[PDB]
């Protein structure tokens, strides 16, 4: 083994977990959006109905 | 110490860009979304702004 | 740790869409019930009208 001394494991093992934060981000943004387009949907539908009215 | 400062240093840099460009990439997502959505309100509006003129 | 989240967020994916239909759903339901009211509301109000309006 070839491990970092302790006072920069935290550095490192956060780097990974930056890494892997990354594409958290990007996950959690494409979830977003596909929340929130069929309430879009649905407010379109809605007001066109008030229109009706 | 000096050393294992320059280290830990030279870590969190790596890790702030990571994240940074993660945030950006949502960022321009959640954009996209939103303008999509503006949109299909507009046109949802358009169509109500006719029909209320035919009324 | 990496692999495991993918698979849990692109399940995630498919229960999100699946609440998703069913509350667009939902919305569509409500706005034509509101809309039926509307009219079952005016077209009374347009006979108390006329009936007032014989008065």
């Amino acid at each position: 083994a070839a491990r970092p001394p302790e006072e920069v494991k935290a550095a490192f093992d956060d780097a990974i977990a930056a890494r892997e934060n990354e594409q958290q981000y990007i996950r959690e943004a494409e979830a977003y959006t596909n929340e929130v387009q069929p309430r879009a949907n649905g407010q379109a539908q809605r007001i066109l109905e008030e229109a009706r009215a | 110490e000096a050393i294992y400062n320059r280290m830990r240093a030279e870590r969190e840099a790596v890790a702030r860009r990571h994240r940074s460009q993660g945030q950006e990439e949502a960022e321009k997502l959640r954009a996209t979304a939103d303008y999509e959505v503006t949109r299909t309100l507009a046109e949802a509006e358009r169509q109500g702004r006719i029909m209320r003129g035919e009324g």
